[PDB]
């Protein structure tokens, strides 16, 4: 029967590969707590923990203890149509008044310098990190494509390439019609020489 | 739940007729069927032995079809070996 | 009829029709029997039902198997930061104990994620075989019909008595919003501010019986702990009719406004905007305010 | 290890898996393919010495009419279409609608052991056998039927395997519009399905709508040869059966021919990284071909004596014709076009020889589609350098695009570029100088089916000497590229 | 991507292997007699070019976590096929640390690996060799049945009415809505039920269990899913398109004294 | 006046799997149709409905993702796919295939969409006939769920 | 301390080794691909 | 329980596979002998059964 394996738990088999854990390849042997937890040591940690876990279970059986032992004075039914499952969202993500605009732009210059240009970077590394997996024989690199590959859009491939690449195969058509039929009768109107 | 339960014992069903096959017939496509049937089988049938009982009597004057001259009786020497062995018809 | 080419089922295409057609007498007869009715407006809806506290919308089970593994977790923490050796300084012992945290913390962790995907997989057949869940004349309507295409009010019921059918601890609740309630209610906003300052008491109490370092180290957590708690349950508990009395400027106004309407737009926007208004003279605002507090709130 | 042997017979022989069907079909196909190969170098060195110098008797040159038939018949029923249509379409037909199975998974079986059994037949009749079927590809009676060189019963039993390669032919395509039509994946409509199942579908058309009549027709001939009827002698209708015949001929033509068209479609989306330049063009033309090919059968039989009026009819349906594969071959140089296919590429350089021998051939072939001007070009050389242009180096170099290309897939090795360039390049010049010069061989006359020709043909005999020498080499280099394939290293050292 | 083996057994100058190559395919005297030409430089890792692009290096090299990483396994042929290789994984694992060094509760992270290409044919998309029995469970999901339908034409190509489509009942119940919630006195109907696809994004997450609940810190790897055709990216909320812009042009403008002495031939 | 009963369906296995939920089978199994080329003319001209669009955030965004449910086994990885065109610089020529992780949020960066796949097993009672007639409750299930959650349960092929 | 696997564990890596799209063309922000006489093969070339 | 799979005909291994070809192989060598020495090689009657038990 061979090595017959005990339990259906998962193993990384061709179908299933699992989701990477990226922090983990990249915090290999370093502790994620410098970063998430500065300037504390594993005890203030723990006790930090334990601590804020009463807190949390104090507040959390206050607020349910609230809202079971509510009257209630209002009932609010949101208006939907029928055959719909849920309601709108009430929320909208465009900012209206300047202020809104204020905020909503000093939120996006720390995300940019916080967010999105690590993104920008990880992606990039990404890339460059498949064309070096798909190289050295393996695979097709470097065959087509790169930096210096000219991109045109539609518009403007069609206008600057296929048109006038079409009016020189009408030129070649026209002008190999005349100069083959003169080749082998030998006149242009008249069909064969000499004999008509 | 399961819809076994009616496979099991499915429900019981009360008719007017005194039978299930009469009121298959009140639907117009078997009353159709059944008179492509009946016509079938009412004038062709019918008349064909009609023509046997009236021509019982008498006999077939067609005349014989000629298939072989005498004069072609070897077939212009071609060979007829049957796969049974024998230069015989399989009838 | 030969042939039969079927499928399990045609293809459904809705029937549109429109709005009901009342004429007086309906229109009559419906407007009597409709009760008082308050329309709000979408803001109001929006800021009684954002996610504030809940982030990541789970359910009241989620919530409590996880504080369960942190219980858990940390009443192992002692046996494995016990015994830990190393070559080096303070500080390398310090991330050698990091570490060890680091790695009993995901062992803790993917304990949690097994658990979460087990109840979400009895979950998920529980809806995968509704028809042997149910009563009559529920079972019928779920065998015929997808959810979307249910009628509301059997729609709701299918699904309530889906979920009743799980045990007490797999339904599927969302859990409750620790800064929604305390924004919606004075009452209780006061008791877990009442509850924060007798914890971190118990908590100084505690780390006054303890060597001097600590005692200065866990002091200082416990202020940044009482201070972020503070903020995380009400953002704008330092807006009080006081500090708006005491507040002469027509920008901190403006933002004290902003920040009550973002996080519950109550009676402290009428104070704001009334003496906002009297700095400005702006007669019209004033009749509004007027207004509103007769109505509004 | 009783048990691993009958394990592994047990796997490839009750198997109904579509890949492992599949991966057989194309196992046959290489294997058949290499056969003809074989037999046409034996052709090729008859022709090209004076004298017989093979067969050294003019009683014995049956020997050369038996190669020319097997040749023809190996490389049509055995080569193409188990490759083009056995091996890819088992193999990837399933995949590409996103399903498990073909519909009926038994019947696929028995289409590719009917194909072996008919194999079988075929090698055993005409190798251990004396005196073989020696008739041309083309079994035109009396000749296949009363004449004296062919009297034995391996003739019948070729007959036989042409009556099984149909059958397998048939059970095959019912099997793919089946499962082509209702297996798709949900959102996936009859008209997006991609371009090679479309051509599949069309190529299980026009199998299904033609082989009755070849069965009949073959019917005819073992019944005329054993029972000793007369429906194809001197008082029978040898124009009966060949009209018979080439009504399933030209069908069998397009269904070799249109699979290649979806193998390049498919492998330039995957290598040009690019769409096709008008995909539902693509598709109604390849529709349109499989249609039009119905009603021009007769263009194989000009001279037989047909009537006037149906000589101009012909032609004028074999031009019909023409049109959409012209409209084909303009799609796919825009197609090429805009794209970043490989610069590298032996799938790509293929891809070019496919294109431009496929246009020579085309026209080659509408030059003879005119009645009037096929009276000078029927049972020449010409006809042979159109039809081999078109399916030795239009049919044979998308199949190699398809070898290059899913190689890699099938058994996750690179392909070796700079062994796979000599391969193709030396197939490339050496089969140009083998076929080229039938064609000027044919505007002077030189009859085909000759073991011995007039003085006058030389030239043309040297040049397609020196191709059968490239051809030789390239084969060679073929097949010793796939024995390196499958090969560890055999050097290593320190540097 | 080639493993020689055993070295010892495949050097010497006569064997069983290099015969059966010449038999049969693979070997041959051109390779006896002229080694220089038909064997050549070989296939093997350079010593020459890892020494040269280690030594090219920035102190990328000393405060990069790649050496622990389960692909260090790896580490010659990256740095050998891969130019200017360390600063590229330091931005990468700065990057990484950043993004977890944020103030959001949320910390995505980009996953792009083999399974980040989409293709139009399916194929493209199973390991080599291809699995004996594929979808077994069915074909592709398009996103696409979550959208809703073209009600207009459907309306028409079945000759119904289709005038009213756009103006539906209103409908306000109580009987509509099975998550009911208290909040302050107000009895709020919202929202139902609907099963697995209104947990997404709770499972989504992964929390820090020592993180306080005050300050909540979860970890999300988003997968990445890429044409590799388009030449074009839309990354959406992730990463805005002129931030995108700019990224490629430092990374060109950086990267370009690893490319800029070596020809492409 | 007479009794008829007409003959049942005895099949079981598959047909009664199909027979006892025909909604989500046929969900399953029914095929729908894009549009044609007149179609698309006729609806690229469509009007939006209200001014909606404007403010609110789209399906697909990072709060409000596209979720894809599929069948197979927990942990496999599910194949999902675009129609093209989502996006103006999405090629739409024929459909666009993808290969994702279970339940995991991806990006298609192409169109820039959010989407979350997620399998959920179709496991059901042995279809032998002794399938529960009325409500069952969650103790047996509760036993054959851990046997497959422990051990995995067979397939239906 | 090793808990039971789950796909999306803590010690799952990157698919970098089994290939899945063998025909695809890396895209992204690339070096201009110049040419030079003499100097030495870029590694991401045709040519070696 | 039992996990369910997709709506297709998953596919059985049969020994139809072979034996279909087998039969049409028997068939027409037996043709070929009958042809050949006029005597059937076996009894016609224990061909046709085994063809209908087959
Ligand atoms: C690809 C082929 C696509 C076209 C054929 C589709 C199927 C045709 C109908 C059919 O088979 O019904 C099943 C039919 C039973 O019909 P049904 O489904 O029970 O009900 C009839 C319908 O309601 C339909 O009833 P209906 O009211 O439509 O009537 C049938 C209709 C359609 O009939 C035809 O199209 C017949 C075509 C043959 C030539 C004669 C007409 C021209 O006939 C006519 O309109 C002509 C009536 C006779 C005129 C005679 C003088 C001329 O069964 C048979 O006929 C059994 C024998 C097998 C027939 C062929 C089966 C399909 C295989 C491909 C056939 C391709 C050849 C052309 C068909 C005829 C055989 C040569
Ligand atoms: C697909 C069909 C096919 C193929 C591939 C070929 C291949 C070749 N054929 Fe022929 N041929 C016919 C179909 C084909 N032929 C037919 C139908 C006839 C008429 C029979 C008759 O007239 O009755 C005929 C007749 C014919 C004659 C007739 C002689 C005479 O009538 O006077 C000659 C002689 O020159 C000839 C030569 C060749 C040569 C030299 C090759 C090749 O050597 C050149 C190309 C060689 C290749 C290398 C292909 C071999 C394939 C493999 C290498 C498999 C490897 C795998 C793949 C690449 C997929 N062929
Ligand atoms: C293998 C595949 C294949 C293909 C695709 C074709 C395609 C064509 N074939 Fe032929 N043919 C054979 C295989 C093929 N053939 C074989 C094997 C034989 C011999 C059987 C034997 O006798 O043993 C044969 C024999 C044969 C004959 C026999 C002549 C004779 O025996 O008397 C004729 C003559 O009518 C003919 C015609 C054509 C025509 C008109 C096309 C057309 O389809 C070609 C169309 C192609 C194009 C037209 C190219 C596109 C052109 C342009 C890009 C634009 C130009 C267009 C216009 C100006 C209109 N073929
Ligand atoms: C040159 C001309 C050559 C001849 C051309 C003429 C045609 C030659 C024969 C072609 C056969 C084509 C068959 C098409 C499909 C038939 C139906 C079919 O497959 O149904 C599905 C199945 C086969 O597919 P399956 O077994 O994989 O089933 C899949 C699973 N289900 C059933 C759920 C769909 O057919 C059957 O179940 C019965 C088929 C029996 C066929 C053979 C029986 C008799 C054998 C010969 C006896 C002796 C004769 C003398
Ligand atoms: C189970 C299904 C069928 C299986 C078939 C298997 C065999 C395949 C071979 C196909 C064709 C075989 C042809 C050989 C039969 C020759 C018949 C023959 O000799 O015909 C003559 C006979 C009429 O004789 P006649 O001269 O008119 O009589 C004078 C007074 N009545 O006329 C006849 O007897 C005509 C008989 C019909 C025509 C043949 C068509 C096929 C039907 C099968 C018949 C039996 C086949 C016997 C073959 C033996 C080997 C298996
Ligand atoms: C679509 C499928 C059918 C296609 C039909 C195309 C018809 C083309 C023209 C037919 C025709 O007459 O062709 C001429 C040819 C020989 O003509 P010839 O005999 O010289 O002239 C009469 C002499 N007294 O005539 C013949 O050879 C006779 C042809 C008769 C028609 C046979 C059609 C095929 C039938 C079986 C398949 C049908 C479905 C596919
Ligand atoms: C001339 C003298 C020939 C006989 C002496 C021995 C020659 C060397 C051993 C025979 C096998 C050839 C070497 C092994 C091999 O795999 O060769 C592949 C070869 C393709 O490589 P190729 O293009 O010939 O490279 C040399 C360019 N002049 O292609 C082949 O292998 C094709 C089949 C063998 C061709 C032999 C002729 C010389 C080829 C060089
Ligand atoms: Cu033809
Ligand atoms: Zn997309």
């Amino acid at each position: 029967l061979g090595h017959m394996r005990v339990g259906a738990l998962w193993q990384s088999n061709a179908n299933s590969r699992g989701l990477p854990n990226l922090l983990k390849e990249v915090m290999a042997a370093e502790p994620i707590y410098p970063y998430t937890h500065p300037g504390l040591s594993a005890k203030q940690i723990l006790w930090n923990t334990k601590f804020n876990l009463k807190l949390e279970k104090d507040l959390i059986s206050i607020a349910e203890s609230a809202v079971q032992s509510q009257t209630v004075n209002k009932v609010v039914i949101p208006t939907m149509l029928t055959g719909d499952v849920n309601p709108k969202s009430p929320a909208s993500v465009v900012a209206k008044d300047k202020y809104q605009l204020a905020k909503q732009m000093a939120e996006f210059q720390y995300k940019k310098s916080y967010f999105e240009k690590p993104w920008g970077y990880m992606f990039a590394y990404y890339c460059d990190e498949d064309r070096a997996r798909l190289c050295g024989g393996i695979g097709y690199v470097g065959h087509h494509g790169g930096g210096d590959a000219e991109i045109l859009s539609y518009t403007e491939y069609v206008s600057t390439v296929v048109y006038p690449t079409i009016f020189y195969m009408a030129i070649t058509f026209v002008v190999s019609l005349f100069l083959m039929y003169y080749y082998i009768y030998g006149t242009f109107f008249s069909s064969t020489r000499n004999r008509f | 739940m399961s819809t076994n339960k009616n496979v099991f014992f499915p429900p019981a069903l009360h008719l007017k007729e005194n039978s299930i096959f009469q009121y298959k017939f009140k639907n117009l496509a078997v009353r159709h069927d059944a008179a492509r049937l009946g016509i079938i089988l009412a004038g062709p049938t019918l008349f064909y032995w009609f023509t046997v009982y009236y021509f019982k009597g008498m006999p077939n004057g067609l005349p014989p079809v000629l298939l072989n001259p005498f004069v072609n009786r070897n077939y212009r020497g071609q060979k007829r070996d049957m796969p049974w062995g024998t230069d015989c018809a399989f009838l | 009829s030969a042939w039969n080419f079927q499928e399990l089922m045609e293809s459904r295409i809705p029937d549109y029709k429109g709005r009901p057609n009342r004429s007086g007498a309906e229109l009559e007869q419906v407007k009597a029997a409709l009760p008082k009715i308050e329309f709000m407006t979408s803001y109001e809806f929006d800021v009684l039902t954002k996610t504030r506290s809940n982030l990541t919308k789970e359910y009241s089970y989620q919530r409590d198997m996880r504080l369960k593994v942190t219980e858990l977790m940390l009443d192992e923490a002692p046996h494995e930061l016990e015994g830990l050796a190393v070559e080096g300084d303070a500080a390398l012992k310090q991330l050698a104990e990091l570490k060890a945290l680091q790695t009993l913390t995901e062992y803790a962790g993917d304990l949690l994620e097994g658990q979460n995907q087990i109840v979400q997989r009895v979950n998920d057949f529980v809806d995968s075989n509704p028809v042997y869940l149910l009563d009559q004349p529920l079972r019928e309507e779920a065998r015929w019909n997808l959810l979307p295409e249910m009628d509301h009010k059997t729609r709701s019921l299918v699904r309530t008595e889906l979920r009743d059918w799980l045990p007490a601890e797999y339904r599927q609740t969302r859990a409750v919003d620790l800064q929604q309630v305390a924004a919606f209610s004075p009452p209780v906003k006061a008791d877990m501010f009442r509850a924060i300052e007798a914890r971190a008491k118990d908590a100084e109490a505690e780390i006054r019986s303890l060597p001097p370092a600590e005692q200065a180290g866990l002091l200082a957590l416990v202020k940044d702990n009482v201070a972020k708690s503070k903020a995380f349950i009400d953002p704008t508990y330092d807006i009080t009719p006081e500090a708006i009395n005491a507040c002469n400027d027509v920008d901190a106004l403006r933002a004290m406004a902003h920040r009550v309407t973002e996080y519950s737009g109550d009676a402290r926007l009428l104070a704001i905007y009334g003496k906002a208004a009297q700095l400005t003279g702006d007669t019209a605002a004033q009749a509004i305010l007027k207004e509103a507090k007769d109505l509004v709130f | 290890m009783i048990n691993n042997i009958m394990h592994m017979i047990n796997k490839y022989t009750l198997t109904t898996s579509h890949k492992i069907i599949g991966i057989l079909y194309g196992y046959m196909g290489y294997i058949a393919g290499i056969l003809g190969y074989i037999i046409s170098m034996l052709i090729r060195m008859e022709l090209n010495t004076q004298g017989l110098a093979i067969v050294r008797k003019v009683k014995e040159v049956t020997i050369y009419n038996n190669w020319i038939t097997i040749h023809g018949l190996i490389m049509l029923f055995v080569f193409i279409m188990p490759v083009g249509i056995g091996f890819y379409g088992n193999y990837l037909i399933p995949m590409l609608i996103g399903t498990s199975e073909l519909s009926m998974p038994r019947m696929n079986g028995i289409s590719f052991w009917m194909l072996i059994v008919g194999v079988v037949i075929f090698v055993i009749s005409n190798v251990l056998m004396s005196k073989p079927i020696s008739s041309g590809w083309t079994l035109y009676p009396p000749l296949s039927t009363r004449d004296a060189d062919n009297i034995g019963v391996n003739i019948d039993l070729s007959l036989l395997v042409v009556h099984v390669l149909g059958i397998s032919s048939t059970i095959g395509s019912v099997n793919y519009i089946t499962t082509n039509k209702y297996n798709r994946h949900v959102g996936l409509t009859f008209m997006n399905i991609n371009i090679y199942n479309f051509s599949i579908i069309v190529t299980s058309i026009l199998l299904i709508g033609s082989l009755p009549i070849l069965g009949v027709a073959i019917t005819g001939l073992l019944l005329d040869r054993n029972i000793n009827s007369t429906i194809y002698d001197v008082i029978g209708d040898p124009v009966l059966y060949q009209h018979l015949f080439w009504f399933f001929g030209h069908p069998e033509v397009y269904v070799i021919i249109l699979p290649v068209f979806g193998l390049t479609s498919l492998i330039l989306t995957s290598i040009i990284h690019k769409d096709i330049f008008g995909r539902e063009g693509m598709m109604y033309c390849i529709i349109s071909i499989g249609v039009v090919g119905y009603f021009v059968w007769a263009h194989h039989m000009f001279t037989v004596g047909l009537d006037i009026d149906s000589r101009s009819y012909f032609s004028i349906a074999t031009s019909i014709i023409s049109i959409p594969t012209s409209v084909k071959m303009f799609s796919y140089i825009n197609t090429w076009a805009s794209g970043r296919g490989f610069r590298g590429n032996n799938s790509s350089w293929s891809f070019f020889s496919f294109l431009i021998c496929f246009c020579f051939g085309g026209f080659t072939g509408l030059l003879l589609s005119s009645g009037s001007l096929d009276i000078m070009l029927h049972d020449t050389y010409f006809v042979v350098g159109h039809f081999h242009t078109v399916l030795s180096l239009a049919a044979t170099f998308g199949l190699l695009i398809a070898h290059y290309f899913f190689l890699p897939i099938i058994f996750s090795y690179s392909i070796f570029e700079s062994f796979s360039f000599y391969h193709t390049f030396l197939l490339l010049v050496g089969a140009l100088l083998v076929f080229y010069p039938m064609h000027l061989a044919g505007l002077s006359g030189m009859a085909r089916r000759v073991p011995e020709y007039a003085d006058i043909f030389i030239p043309f005999m040297t040049v397609g000497f020196h191709g059968t020498f490239l051809l030789i080499f390239s084969t060679l280099t073929f097949i010793r590229s796939y024995f390196q394939f499958l090969s560890h290293i055999n050097h290593s050292n320190y540097l | 991507g080639t493993n020689p083996g055993d070295i010892a057994l495949n050097s010497k100058r006569f064997t069983v292997g290099k015969f059966v190559a010449w038999a049969c395919g693979g070997w041959g005297l051109k390779d006896w007699i002229f080694p220089s030409l038909f064997i050549g430089r070989g296939d093997g890792p350079d010593f020459d070019r890892i020494v040269k692009h280690t030594l090219q290096s920035s102190s990328a090299i000393e405060k990069v976590n790649w050496f622990d990483s389960p692909f260090a396994c790896y580490t010659e042929w990256f740095v050998e096929h891969f130019p200017g290789f360390f600063d590229s994984r330091y931005r990468f694992e700065m990057s990484a640390k950043t993004i977890l060094a944020n103030k959001y509760p949320i910390k995505d992270f980009p996953v792009v690996d083999m399974r980040s290409w989409r293709s139009s044919r399916l194929f493209d998309l199973f390991e080599v060799p291809h699995p004996e029995h594929t979808f077994v469970f069915g074909g592709p999901v398009l996103l696409n049945t979550e959208a809703k339908r073209a009600e207009r034409l459907e309306q028409e190509w079945h000759g119904k009415d289709g005038t009213f489509v756009d103006v539906h009942p209103l409908n306000v119940a109580t009987e509509s809505h099975t998550e009911v919630s208290v909040i302050g006195g107000i009895k709020v109907y919202n929202g139902v039920w609907q099963g697995g696809k209104d947990s997404w994004k709770r499972d989504s997450a992964k929390p820090e269990l020592t993180a306080p609940f005050h300050s909540p810190i979860w970890y999300r790897n988003m997968f990445i899913v890429k044409n590799a055709d388009q030449l074009v990216e839309h990354f959406g909320e992730n990463l805005s398109d002129e931030t995108w812009q700019e990224v490629r042009k430092e990374h060109l403008a950086f990267h370009e004294r690893f490319h800029k002495d070596y020809s492409f031939a | 006046d007479s009794v008829h009963v007409f003959r049942p369906e005895f099949a079981q296995g598959k047909f009664r799997i199909d027979l006892d939920q025909p909604a989500k089978q046929n969900k399953l199994q029914q095929q729908i149709y894009t549009l044609t080329d007149d179609e698309r003319e006729m609806y690229e001209d469509e009007p939006y409905i209200g001014v909606d669009h404007l403010y609110e955030a789209h399906k697909g965004s990072k709060e409000n993702p596209v979720v894809v449910e599929a069948i197979g086994v927990h942990g496999n990885d599910v194949f999902t796919g675009c129609l093209g065109g989502c996006h103006k610089d999405a090629a739409d020529a024929v459909a666009y295939y993808t290969i994702v992780p279970p339940n995991t949020l991806a990006v298609c960066i192409d169109c820039g969409i959010h989407f979350v796949a997620r399998i959920n097993e179709q496991l059901t009672f042995w279809p032998d006939g002794t399938q529960p007639w009325e409500k069952v409750d969650f103790k047996a299930v509760e036993g054959f769920l851990y046997k497959h959650y422990k051990y995995g349960s067979p397939l239906m092929i | 301390l090793h808990a039971d696997p789950i796909f999306n564990g803590s010690k799952v890596v990157r698919s970098i080794q089994m290939m899945r799209s063998y025909h695809r063309l890396p895209v992204g922000p690339e070096p201009p691909h110049l040419k030079i006489r003499g100097a030495p093969l870029h590694p991401w070339s045709m040519y070696t | 329980m039992i996990l369910n799979t997709n709506i297709n005909y998953g596919g059985r291994n049969s020994r139809l596979c072979y034996l279909i070809p087998l039969m049409v192989h028997t068939i027409f060598l037996y043709l070929a002998y009958l042809i050949y020495y006029n005597i059937n090689l076996i009894n016609i009657y224990l061909l046709l059964i085994i063809i209908i038990f087959i």
